[PDB]
Parts: C-alpha cells; structure tokens; sequence
C-alpha cells in the first residue's frame, strides 16, 4: 500500500488502504528506526525533545487509535511494502500530486545541496506515472548513473603481482632471478591492469541490485535492468557503511559523484531518509537571501551566546555595523501575528546583536499568505523594528518570478 | 530468403572492410557467419583461407596480435620466442597468399613462397625455422613499403575472420593496433596506408586489404555501452533479427529436408504434421508464439533481448517443444527479467492468474513482510499446449 | 587542405614540440596526422623518418622506451637483457641523425654513424654488437654533455611520432620520464636542458628537439580521457570538430578527386550529380543533415559525442547513402540513446510521428506499468529521402 | 629572485629533503634545476648530481638495489644483486665526503679506489666487480668506528633532484629510505641508523650530503603524497602559480634574460606591439591569470590552478591566440566536462550568451528543455574584447 | 567428439544460475535437483540405509529408527 | 572560524561561487603579525 | 594443455608439453569410437595402440612419448 | 612435492623430486599401516626399510636416494 | 629464508638457499645463547664454528656452505 502525508496531516484508518494491523506494524519499526538514526541529521529550533518523544513511537508519525497523524519531519520511506512519504504542507493544493512532488525534490536540490538536473525531472513531468518519492530518487539514481556510465565505464587501475602465462607490463626481476628451472615456464610480471569490477563499481553493482528488487514503475525497471546487464561481469557485495566510506573521489572518478551520493542517500529494512522541515527552510532561504542581498553579506548560523546559546539563524552585516536579525521560521503565523514563541526568540535576537530583525515565511494558497509589500512593522517598545516578510512560492514551477519581488521588498527593508 | 542475407553482408564487406552481426542469441548470427564464408571461399575446414575465433573475458593483447610466450626449442629446455597470434598469423597470411598473383619485378616470389610455407604451418616454429621466420618477415615489410598503392589493391584470394562473441571480450584492448587499422582507408593500397610499429616484436605490421573480419555479437549479454567510437565507426553493423517467419509450418519442413536424405525428409513431415496437429491444426502456430513472446520483450525490456528462433527450429513433436521451451526459453526468460515474476507473466499474459496452468504459480505462504515468492512449475500434454494456446 | 588544419598544426607543433588533436570519431584527426607528416617527411611509409605507432590498454613502460625484455640467445635460452623500446629508438634516432652537421663531435663522427647504423639496423641486435651499441650510447650521452646549448637548438631533419589513440593507454605509466621531458625548452639545446637518469639500464637520456609527437586522442569514450593536468600541459590540444562543410555537392567533388587522379572523375561527377538531384537538386543537403544531427545530438548527449564526417563522406548513390545510414549511424544512434525512445525519436525530428514514413514506428502494445517502446523500419525507395528531408 | 633559491637553501639543511608541490604550471623543476646548477656548478647531470623521475614502474628494485643479470662476458650470465639509482649515488656521496676528513677514516687508498669504481661510467667487469663489492664491505666497517663529528660535517653536498615524487607509488619505491630521510637519522646524526638492506643483505646507512629536491604536482589529486610518515620527512615549499611575472616589464625582464642583445631588440618591439595591442596596459596579463585562478580557486580548488608557463612565451596578440585556445580553454574545458553554466562563470560571461562569447548559445533547445552552449573560435580585436571582459 | 558429455555440478548457494559467465548459461542445460525431503519418511530411509549395511545391521537400524520416530 | 581578515593564515577571497560556494588562501605572515595569528590559537 | 618440467635421466629440467584432463579425455573418446568404424579400419592397429597408452599412467620415456605424438 | 638441486658431483648437479611434507606424513602414515598389517607379507621387511627413511630427519643422500625412489 | 642463485667466480648457477634477515639473528641469538652455557652442549668448538660462518661479512663458499648446513 501507498499512504502520503502532508506535514501536520492525518489520515483516517478506515478510509486508507491495505489492511489496519499491516500500517501500525510499518509505523513502529520506522519511528524506531528514526530514534537510533536521529542524531545524524541537525535541526534548527525544532524543540526535539530527544528522550521521551522519538522512543515513544511519536519519531516521524504519530499513530494513534483512530489516525495517523505526521509530525514536521519531511521525505519518504519505504518499510514492509507500506511506503510513507511525507511532503511540506507549504506545496498542499486545494497528476493531482504530481505538483508537489517536484516542489519537493527542487526545494531539496536548492537547500540539501544536491546538483540534480531540471531536465532530470521534466522528463517525468505528464507521463502519468504514479507519484512516489522513492520511485523519482531511484530514477535520479538511475538516470545520472546510466548517462555517466554510457560514456566511460570507470574502469580503474590497480597493480598486481601476478604470474602470467604471457609477458604484460613491466617484467619483476628480483621474483624472476630467484626463479628456479623447473617453474620458467612462467613470467612474473608487476602488470597496471584496468579493472571492471572496482569498489566504486561493486557498490553501484550492489546499488542496483537493491534498487530493481524493490522499485515499483515501468520506467526504473527498465533503467536498472539496462545497468545491470552492463555490470554483468562484477563480482556482486553486500553493502555496508564501511563500502561508501573506503572510496574516495579524486579527478579520474570525479564524474560519478552525482550517482554516487545519490546511492548513499538510498542505501547504507529501511530504506530512505528524512530532514527537519524547519532547517530545510533555513537552508533554502539561504540559497535565496545571499543571492538577493548585493549590499549586504550574509552569513548563516552566526551565534551570540546570551549569560546556553541562542543562535540567529541568518544575520546579514555589511562589514560588521548593521546587525539585520535574519531568523527562518516554518510556522504558519495566523491572525497576521507572531505567536508568544516565535516574537519572544525575535526579542533576544535584535538586543544581543539597535538592531532590526526580519522573519521570513512561507506564502502559497495553503499557507497563510499577507499582501505584497512587507506586511507587518512591529516595534517592541525599545525602538525596535520587527519586519514580517513573506517569500510566495513559484518552486513549484521552474520559474523564479518571486525572487524578484522577494528582492523589491528586501530593498525597501534594507 | 537468405540469399538476401548473404548479400547483405557481401555489399557491406566490399564498403566498410568487416561487420558485426550484432543481434539476439539463437537467431543465426554465428550460422550466417559460417555459411558465407564457406559458400565464398569454399573451405569447409579453418586453417587456410578462413579462421574461426571466438571471445572470452580472460582473452588478451598478446594472444591475438603477438606476444612474449616460452615456447619449448626440440624437446629441451624453454625459450621466450614471440609467438605472433592468432590475427598475425592469418594478417601476414592473407598478405603472402596475394602477393602470389601480383606480377611485379621487385617481388621475391621464390621468398614469398618461404615464408607462406612457415605461416601456414600447422605445427609450432622450431628455432631452426623460426629465424628463418623472423628474416623471411623482415624481408617482407621491406617489400610491402616498396610497392606502390597502385599494385596493392587488387589482391585476389579474400581471406576470413569469424570473431564469435565480440562483445565479450575488451574489444579496446584486444585491437590494440586494429582501431587505427581496420578502416578501408587505412589498410595497405587504401589513401591513407599506414605500417603500425608493433610493441613486442618490434617489427612494422599493416592489415591487407584481403581480410574481412566478420563479427558475430550476442547483445543480450555485455550490452550496448562499446566502445563507441573505435569499435563502432570501424565496424559495420549488421542487425540480425530474430525471424518468426521460419517457424510455419512449411518452412520447417524446408529448413528439415534440405539438410536431410531420402528417408529423412519423409519421417520429418510425419513427425511435423503430428506436432502441429496436436496444438490445435494451426499451420501459423510457432510463428505466432514467438512474434507474441518478441513484442512483449521490446516493450518491458530492450529490443534485443528478443528470445531467438534457433531453438524453435529444431521440434519434431510436443515433447521436444517441453523440453525447449523449459531449458531454453523459460530459464532464458528468467535470465533476462533478473528473477522477476510480475513482468515474467506479463510476458505470457498470465498476469492475473496463479495455481493453475501457468508456467509461474505463487506460493501460498507470503513472507514477513508481505513478499511473495512465485515457483516455475512444469506441465505435460494438453495443459501445456492450453499453456501455450493463450499467450497468443 | 593547407588552409586551416595544417597551417594550424604545423605552426602549433614547431611552437609547444608536441600536438593532441582531440575529437569525436569521424573526423580527420588520424588522417591530418597522417597527411601533415608525410607532406613534410616526403616518405609515404614508417621507418627512417617518422614512426606510427598506436596506443593500448596491453602496452607497457618497458616496452615504450626501456625495459627488461627476455631475448633468446643461442646456447642461453633464457637471457634477460635490457631493451630500448619505440620511443629510445626515435629519441636516439633523432639524435644521432642531427648530430651529422655538428662540429664538436670531431673525433667520433665515424662513431655517430656506427650508433645510427645500429639504430635503423632492423636485426635484432646480436650480443657481440650490443655491447658495441651500449658502448657508443654513452659516449653519446658523454658528448651532448659537452655540445653548448647555441648548437643544439638547429637539428636539420625533423623526425615525428605519430602516436594514435594516445589517450588508451595509462599515458601517465606509458611516459614515465616523458611527463617531465615533453616541453620546448626542457628537451636538448632548449632553455632547460634536462638530461634524466633511467631506471634500469642507468644511462642518461633526453628527448632531443628533433621530435615531434603528434598524438590523435579520442574524446568520445570518457572513462580513457586525458584528465592528467601535468600532462596536458606538455601538449598543446587542437580540437578538430566535424565539419559538415565537407559534405556539399561542390565539396565531395574536390575531396573525392583530389586523391583519386585517375580518369574516373567523369565517372564520380555524373554520379555525384545523380545522387544530389535525388535528393531534390539541393547541394547542401548533406551538409544540413550533419549539422541538424550534430546540433540535436550537442543539446542532450555531449559535445563530443557528434557525428563525425567520415560516414557520409564515401556516400556515391541513394543506395550507398541507405546502406551508411541504417548500417552505421542508425546503430550508432541507438547506442547513445539506448532505449531512450522519445529522445532519438527527437535527434531525427520525428517527436510527433509514430507512423508512416518514419524511422521508428510505435508498437500497438502498452506495456504492464505504462511503458511503450519502439521499433525500427527498415524504408526504401523516394519514402527513405521522404524520412530524411523531415530532419533538415 | 633569490627569494625561493634562499628558502630552498634554508630549509635542505633544517629537515634535509624539500618537496615543491604545486599547480601544475609554475616554476617547480625549473627553481629545482636552477638550484643545484647554480650550487654546484655542474650544468649536466653525473657525479655531483642526478636528476630522476618517478613513475609507476619505477619500483623498488631499480631505485635502491635488486637483482639484475650482468656478466659483460657474452658468457656466464652472473645473477648478482646491482645498485639502484639512489644507493650508487648515497654510496657516492658517502666515498666522496670521506677525502677531506683528517685521521677519522683511515681509508685513504681504499676510499679512492672505491669512488673511482662508483664513477666509473663503463659496466663493472667482473674481475673489478669483486673488488667493489669487498670495498663496500669495507665503508660498512669503515663507517661505524668513526666519531660523529667527523661524519656529520661532509663537504661536497650532494642532490638527487627527483621530479613526480607523487606520481611513483612512493611508499614502495623508498623502502629502507622511508626511516633514513631525517636529518638526525642520517649518517653524523644525533641518531644514526645503519639499516639492513633485504637482498644483498649489506648494511645502508644515507650520508649528511644527500639532499632529495623532489617536484610534484598536486592538481592530480588521485596521485598526492597523503602518507602522514612521508610529510613529517619532506619540507613542502608551497610554489603558488604568480601572476607577478606576467607583467610588461616582469615579461621583459624574464624573456630576455639569455639573448645576448641580438634578438632582445626584436622582442622589445614585439613586446611593445603586444600590450599596445591590449589596450596599452602594462598590467594585462597579471590581472589576466590572476581573474582567473581566483574563479578557479573558488569553484573547483585550490590546486588546479592555472600556471604562469602558459602565458610567459606569448610574443605577439596572435600567440597569445594560440596559447588561449589550444592550451588553457581546452584545459578549462576538461575541468567541467559538460558542466557549462560554471565554465561560462570562469571567464564571468554568465549573462552573456551570444556575441563575442567563447561559448555562443546554441538556437535549438531539448526535448526535457535542457540546453547545451557551443565554443566560438575568434579572431582579431574582438578577441581582446572578449578576453578583457574577464577582468 | 561427440560421445564427450559434460555432467556438470552446481553447489549455487553462493553462485546463482544468473551470475554465471554468459558462455555457461547457453552453451550448457541446468537440471534443478530439488532437496526431496520425500527420502526422509519412516519407510524412506529405512529403504534407503538398507542399502549399505547388511541383513543383522539392518534389524538393528530397524530398531534404531523405531525408537527415533516413537521419541519424535 | 570567524576570523576571514587581518592576522590569520587563511583570508577570505573576495567572491564566491556560483551556486554558494567560497574557498580561501594560505596568507603569508612574518614577524610580531605571525605570532600574534599564532597566540590566538591558545 | 600445459607445460609441465620432466627430468631426463638424473639431468637438467626438460620441458614437456602434457595434455590435461579434457583433451585426456576428449581423445579418449575419439581413438575408442573409432574401434567401431568401419571406415577407420584402415589404422585399426595403431589407433588401438594410441587408446592402451592413453589411459595407462605416467608415461616414463620419450621413445614412448614421440611414439604419442606421432600417433 | 617439487624439484630441487642436490649436492650430487660436482659437474653433475641433478634435479631430484624432493617430497614436501604433506606427501611425506601421508606415505609415513602409509608405511606404518602396512607394517603392522597381515595380508601384506609379501615384503614386510622392505616396508620397514621405507619406514627409516620416512623418518629420517635430514636431507636424503644421493647415493640411496634411489633406494628411497624404488622402495 | 628463500632461494637465491649464486656463481661465485667459474661455476654453474648453483641455487642455494639464502637464509633472510631473521634466521641470520634467529639463529645467531640461539649459538651465542648456546655458546656461554655447559649442561649438554658438546662440540664448543663446533658451535663456534657455526657463530663464525654466520657473521660473515663476505658470502658463504661452497665449501664452507655445506659444512654450515651441516652444522
Ligand atoms: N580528404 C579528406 N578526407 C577526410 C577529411 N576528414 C576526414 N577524412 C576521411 O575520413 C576517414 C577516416 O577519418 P579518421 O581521421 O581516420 O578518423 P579517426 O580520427 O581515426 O577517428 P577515431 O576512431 O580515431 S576517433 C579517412 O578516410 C579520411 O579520408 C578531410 O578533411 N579531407
Ligand atoms: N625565468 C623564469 N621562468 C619560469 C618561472 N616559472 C616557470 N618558468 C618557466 O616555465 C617553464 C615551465 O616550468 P616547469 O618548471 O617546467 O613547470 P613544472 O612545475 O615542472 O610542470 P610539472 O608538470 O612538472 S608540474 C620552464 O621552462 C621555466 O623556464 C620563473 O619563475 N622564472
Ligand atoms: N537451415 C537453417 N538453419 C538455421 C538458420 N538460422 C539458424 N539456424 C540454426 O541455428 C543454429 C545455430 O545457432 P547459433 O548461430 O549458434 O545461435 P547464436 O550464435 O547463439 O546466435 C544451427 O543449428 C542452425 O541449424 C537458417 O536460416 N537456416
Ligand atoms: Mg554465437
Ligand atoms: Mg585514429
Ligand atoms: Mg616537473
């Protein structure tokens, strides 16, 4: 079965599909699989509660008696045939979910760091598929590897010490004088051999084998059916952590870089990953304030420590004078007001750096959305001056038409 | 219509030099191969005018052009001679063996001779003949650079190269000095002649323009990522589809007595109108079992992944039908689709279907988490020929 | 054919000492190599004044300019003794052979000729003179040690080694003291003479500015290019891209009889004027047919990648144009989109036709989860130049 | 000047061994070649020096020592253990530091005869050869019974100036060399190490003279000298590729250096038609190279930087041509193969798309609307045009 | 020559029919020998340990596997 | 870490990448300034 | 086939070229089908002779051995 | 079991086929099985002679050696 | 230990074996351990004739190399 979640959404038990004893067994070996995951990925003022909440099964979805309910944890994952996967609400409408999809991936290539292709992911774009994060990031695995397999098949160099019935290489003349008579037969060379079968090809020999046993489309299937055959040859390994770390990524393999991190990003039971929606944010609106902020350099997770450290999330300072308190936050910011936690934060932010402090915010059809300009000037009687700014959305397109105004309204604030 | 196909490969073997019969594995590809050199240069047998080759993973450089081998001197103790390979020694072949017909007043027809006689010589090179080999060579790359482009064209008896399975080898490595060479142009009395100096022996070598060195590559396994660029241009290649049309009734019954005798021929049409008797008087039957089963391999898998029809080619009755169609397609089919059973019953349309007549049965107990696992299961009689009677 | 590619080499290799043309196949990289050097050398073979030799994955350090080689002697079969490969015979060659009009050598210019003659000595050096030849190659190296660096900077003759297929080997294995040699100022007589020591005969040894390397890599193949930043500055790379310039009706008529000067030109011109006036008397069709391909294969493969133009330049008859194009570049074509239907259905311009005059016809069978691939058709006749102006 | 002959000569007596590593293109063996000609004198290589290089066939068994089949007889071949290239030369530096030593080594007629049997360039016969090898056992003796004062201070200071130290599998081809390459470990050390060589089984001990100038270079990065116990012996002098050289008058200072005014006076005037050419600036092709390896530094690293041998043997506007098109842009392009919106940011032309651009946009599009530029070879003042953009 | 058949032997716990070389897949035919556990009955593997032991063994092998399958 | 100018071994060069990326470069010190890069260290 | 090192009477390593076990077995099964041919009746001794030495054991002597290769 | 040199005359250096030690314990085990055995009384006091030889701890002498090789 | 060839001046390729670095101080801590005690240890002579063919500086002579082996 497929179930999709919306963050901060729920599903009714007797709506869904499948059976409702085989989702509460998916749910509980995931969020038990999140707790002993967890500290690998950071966060950003996400109030985690790292000791009581994960372990109670409450990790990425909450499930309860009578719903399922996704907490703020954002991607997929694929436990015992019920694959999860969690998109923003911020992409929540009103190939009806195909949109968000895209959005998704384009706001984790963006703010993850990731360099996929947009031509990558407009090839699936109105092929009536059927929408699955794990059936598009097996296909970006896929597709990036076929064309960088197509043109060389990375087949490096080692040296080996091998006794060859023919004379290969450079000839060893310490093992060939101490030769006896009665084995001359054979030369004892020190041949630079290219090989087919190295670790960065056992990986992507082992990648796909794990990848065409649980893929679910008509597309991927033949992709890593055709990688397969091409690696027909490769003596085949069970993967592990130790395999994705021995490799190392100098000028000769540099091209498989994009497959390759895309196959740590699958493959390490379990399959996927997750990140906090809030630092994805942080991440992504980092990607979009240096870029439209000319006179001003900013720098991204600068902390003051107060008497325990509160950290800005951005601040964006011109030499070092201006101090403008830059802060991401995810929250929906209903009745056009910041709530008691979010202007609370925003209040120690400014004094321990005179200084103005601004709050991006999400702005879509679902999300709350102010009008045009900076909608809310605040001053918290210490001649502050707090700015409600909202970034709208055209991500999910491939256009970036409110990065201009995103640009007029900062203009004005700086 | 085969004579087309033996034509096919005639206009591209005077145009291009040498092809490659890329192409399923069980269509014919190493048949038709075999039987144009045969029907050309009429030697049945290898050694002379023609010699049969095939490809492995372990095969090198040093086994095909030259290489340093040791190499046993009149039953004593090893020397280390190179031994030239197996192209070497059928490239200087089919250099000598022209150089006979060419009438010039600067050829050393009495040395030519000589050293025809050492190439061609089944038995290994003893050291008494093999310097004699050596000088006889050395006086013939003096020859060749000597003779003008005008009397190095026309050289009459065309030598052969069956490479089988050329795409199973490092086909870069192996034509270490055939992927500057094995052009028309680049061959000896072409435009552009060129004398390649070898590594190892260290004497200069240069295809003839006698040599075709057909190809006969199974594309099923070590696929179509070549090389692309050297292997590619150089070779011209010739798809060879996997023909349903040989599988009627009467061209069956054509392809079984040409090659059969008196007695033969009629206890092959006995034995062929029982078997098409027994799937239903069908005589378009096996025509149309494998044209169904090709076009549900090019829409999930690749276009040449297409089961051939050599195995198909070769029943006398529902029996020998079992036991091709369970040895030869059925773990072919599972080979290709890496152990997946809900595309491997697409492919027979017997996709929402299970326990009964069908080649994939599940299993009645699914695993933890949810797997099925499905099992090859084996028929007999009149329910596999209802097995067969509906993947048309 | 002096106007851009040789003007261009010729200026570039007496400047840097060594020239890479880089390329996709199809274009005249051997052939400009292969042109210029024998325009220069006036010697139409290898041997005394240029040597073609070509690059693989089997060749070897030891086999390019020194390594332990095992001879066979006569009473000691095994003898392992080291032997100077191609590019220690070249390097040598050019030495002793400019070293003719010198006049610092005066008491061994009968000495000189002696090494020279041992160097084009095609024999294979027998022990009682190969301790003649190590013992006038380091006198040799004793008196470039006393030459002055204002008279070794004019050597007369000009000697080159066309290496092809440069980028196959292990270049960084294969020049192993040639990756600090390979410079105009660091070879004999430049600014830095730099006379390196090798390992395993222990003399000295130092390119002479004599030579000249002409590699021909490919840049097709990715896994073989040549990444090696401190070897690609040695080089000085020329990129030859395909030009369809040389496939107009006015242009095959001087390529095609400028190298065939016999009396067929009536012949290729009434033949060529057929062939065009087939394809609706347009003379640059073939050039727009190339450049609409090459421009539509840059957008989504690789630039180089392209389709050269030594495909549809040995074009004579809409018949010989069928047989290069679903032969040689149609396969060619479904190897870089390897069941990537809708983009090479979109490369040849046919992105919305599934049927008819076309290329590739679309199956009437979907497949199980969506999927749907196509199939060749093999056109003839008016109907096939019907399918080719679609793409200009 | 002399500022990287000075630090060269600073730090071959403080560690013992310098490393210059670098991006491919500046003056590693150059300021390597220069140093030990000007030290000692001796403009080709033999005795007072030997210049190598290492490559992946450059093993252990022809460096320090192995067996070898020699005989010089046509007869008898002798399977006897030969020196490499290091220890005939660290054999060498040895015999040769021992002639100026007073009464400490009383060798006198035997050091002689065995530094006359290590130069000799003609292969040893064997009725010498045995002579050589009963005087090395003699140095073993010899050295040993002499005090550390009279060992540590050798005169004549001996170079193995070797080239592609990183490209050699360098743990393998220094094998008893990978513990002898400190200063105090050497021969008249605090520390001194008589190691025990495998094959021939004669103790090897480096002499105080020996110092190894080894250049590499670090663009390669699959090839670095990343072995922790082989950077703690070398002294790594960065050699950054500058820009400095690359001025008008840095250009005419350096070019003509050795031309004895005879042609001087023709690349005055040809310099002078070169920057009059650029638009009459003196300072084009530093800023040029420097653009340059500042946007390359920032995308792909530090060590692929472009050199200063590229552009220093540029004459004219039209070498400047041919050293632009066919030696670094073919270069960038193999940085960022397929990778065209970064190489269109190296030369800053990111908004610019067609016109006087080396990479003009292509009219056609993709089918999943993806997009590939096409170089544009030009010619004449439009090239200036193009290229002063950069800066 | 003809009469030359190759019996081959196949132990695919770590090898799979699939990971062959491709000149193995074709050139030979695989028989899948199934692990009968049919040979295991009361009466099977009397039948076949019947075989190598002789007639008093087999009275005490019959008394043997009486008092196996009785504590079974 | 915060440190991007004046007396440190690594200043800052001045523009970043394309897609946010920026790499520094091993400054040069020399006297009184060197030790006073080094002290803050401890 | 391969090679493999034979002494010659107490003396120095002489190489002999020893076929292995297919071809041991592959002209096996050729010199014992020819026994029931009718047309190989024309050598019927010495192929009979060929099939007595290649199934006995280590053959001793090379007068026995070119006597092997010439049959 | 390989070839080696012995110390035989001194022009006369001959390769003999040293046994190793896995052919050595499994022939001592061999030898000491038929020694105590009672169908094989056909030569029991030459299986006695092969049994010293097993266990001699030296390097065989080359004018018994062949005493080792036919026994 | 391995094997070594060693042609001292006129003779054949005799192919001793050459003991390695650690047998030449395995065995020279062992006879320099044997040669200070007396319980059972006869022949001191005989034991410092094998302490004394194990430092030599020079190779061993065919004539003192297989005293040594005996030793
Ligand atoms: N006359 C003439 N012929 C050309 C020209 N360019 C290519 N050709 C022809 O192309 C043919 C082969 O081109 P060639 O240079 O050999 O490709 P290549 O460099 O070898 O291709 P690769 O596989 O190594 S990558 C030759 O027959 C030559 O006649 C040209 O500019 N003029
Ligand atoms: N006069 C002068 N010439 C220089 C200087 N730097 C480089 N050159 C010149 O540039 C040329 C190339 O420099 P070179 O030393 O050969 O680079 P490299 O470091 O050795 O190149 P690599 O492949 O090993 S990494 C030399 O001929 C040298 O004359 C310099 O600072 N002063
Ligand atoms: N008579 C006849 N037999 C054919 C034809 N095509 C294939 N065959 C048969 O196919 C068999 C050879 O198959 P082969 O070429 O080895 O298949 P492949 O090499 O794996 O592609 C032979 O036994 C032929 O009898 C044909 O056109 N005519
Ligand atoms: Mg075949
Ligand atoms: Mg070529
Ligand atoms: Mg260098």
């Amino acid at each position: 079965t497929t179930i999709t979640l919306y963050e901060h959404d729920e599903k009714r038990y007797r709506d869904i599909a499948g059976d409702k004893k085989a989702i509460q067994d998916a749910l509980i070996k995931l969020n038990k699989q999140f707790k002993k995951d967890f500290k690998k990925l950071d966060r950003s003022e996400d109030n985690s509660d790292t000791e009581d909440t994960i372990d109670e099964s409450k990790g990425v979805v909450e499930v309860y008696a009578n719903k399922i309910k996704a907490r703020h944890y954002v991607g997929f994952a694929a436990v015992d045939n019920v694959f999860l996967q969690i998109l923003p609400k911020v992409f929540k409408p009103k190939e009806d979910t195909w949109e968000p999809i895209l959005a998704f991936i384009r706001m984790l290539d963006m703010a993850y760091g990731l360099k996929i292709k947009d031509h990558d992911l407009a090839y699936l774009q109105g092929r009536n598929l059927r929408p699955n994060l794990y059936e598009v990031f097996i296909y970006l695995f896929a597709k990036s590897l076929w064309s960088e397999v197509q043109r060389g098949y990375h087949r490096e160099y080692v040296e080996v010490h091998r006794e060859e019935k023919f004379l290969r290489g450079k000839l060893l003349m310490s093992r060939q004088i101490r030769k006896l008579p009665h084995q001359l037969n054979t030369f004892s060379v020190e041949v630079h051999e290219l090989i087919e079968d190295n670790l960065l090809n056992r990986i992507f020999y082992a990648s796909v084998r794990e990848a065409l046993r649980r893929t679910t489309w008509g597309l991927n299937r033949k992709l890593l059916g055709e990688l397969m055959l091409a690696f027909d040859g490769i003596t085949p390994i069970h993967l592990r952590t130790e395999h994705f770390e021995r490799v190392h990524f100098t000028r000769l393999n540099e091209r498989f870089r994009r497959p390759f991190e895309l196959a740590k990003l699958l493959f390490m039971e379990v399959s996927g990953f997750f990140v906090d929606m809030n630092k994805l944010f942080e991440r992504f609106i980092e990607r979009v304030l240096v870029r439209n902020l000319p006179p001003e350099y900013k720098l991204f997770y600068q902390e003051s420590y107060p008497f325990s450290s509160q950290k800005p999330d951005y601040v964006v300072r011109k030499g070092n004078t201006p101090v403008v308190v830059l802060d991401a936050k995810y929250r929906e910011l209903k009745e056009r007001i910041p709530s008691s936690d979010m202007l609370r934060q925003l209040y120690v932010y400014s004094r321990i750096w005179p200084a103005v402090i601004v709050i991006p915010s999400s702005s879509t059809y679902n999300q709350g959305l102010p009008d045009k300009p900076l909608e809310f000037e605040f001053f918290d009687e210490r001649k502050l001056f707090i700015v409600a700014y909202n970034m709208d959305y055209v991500k999910t397109g491939a256009i970036f038409k409110a990065d201009k105004n995103f640009r007029r309204s900062l203009n004005n604030i700086i | 219509n085969i004579k087309e196909d033996y034509f096919r490969v005639d206009m591209l073997l005077n145009k291009k030099g040498q092809v490659i019969l890329y192409g399923p594995p069980g269509t014919g590809k190493t048949w038709i191969a075999r039987k144009y050199v045969v029907e050309e240069t009429n030697e049945k047998t290898p050694g002379n005018k023609w010699e049969f080759i095939t490809f492995h993973q372990s095969y090198s450089y040093e086994e095909f052009i030259e290489g340093f081998r040791p190499r046993t001197d009149n039953e004593e103790k090893i020397r280390y001679v190179v031994e030239d390979g197996i192209f070497k020694k059928i490239a200087l072949r089919a250099l000598v063996k022209g150089l006979f017909e060419l009438e010039d007043a600067t050829i050393g027809k009495d040395k030519i001779h000589r050293l025809y006689i050492l190439l061609t010589k089944k038995e290994p090179l003893s050291p008494t003949e093999y310097e004699e080999y050596l000088r006889l060579k050395r006086y013939l790359w003096e020859l060749v650079g000597g003779l003008p482009k005008d009397k190095l064209k026309n050289l009459t008896p065309k030598f052969y190269l069956i490479i089988d399975e050329i795409n199973r080898g490092n086909i870069s490595k192996i034509f270490g000095e055939l992927i500057t060479l094995l052009e028309k142009d680049k061959r000896l009395g072409g435009e552009n002649q060129l004398i390649v100096r070898l590594p190892y022996s260290g004497e200069p070598f240069a295809v003839p323009p006698n040599l075709y060195i057909i190809g006969t590559m199974n594309t099923a396994d070590r696929s179509i990522a070549l090389l692309d660029v050297a292997l590619r241009r150089r070779f011209a290649f010739i798809e060879v589809e996997p023909r349903p049309e040989f599988l009627e009734k009467e061209n069956l019954k054509k392809i079984r007595e040409k090659k059969l005798k008196t007695e033969d021929r009629k206890r092959l049409n006995e034995k062929l109108n029982e078997l098409f008797s027994k799937l239903g008087n069908d005589n378009y039957f096996l025509k149309t079992l494998l044209e169904k089963i090709n076009v549900r391999i090019t829409v999930v898998k690749d276009r040449d992944h297409r089961i051939g029809h050599s195995y198909f080619l070769n029943v006398e009755t529902v029996e020998d039908l079992h036991h091709v169609w369970y040895y030869e397609v059925l773990p072919l089919l599972m080979e290709y689709f890496y152990n997946d059973w809900e595309t491997i019953k697409w492919v027979l349309n017997e996709k929402g279907k299970e326990h009964g007549n069908v080649f994939f049965e599940k299993l009645r107990l699914t695993g933890p988490n949810g797997e099925e696992a499905y099992q090859l299961k084996v028929l007999e009689g009149d329910a596999f020929i209802g097995a067969l009677k509906r993947i048309i």
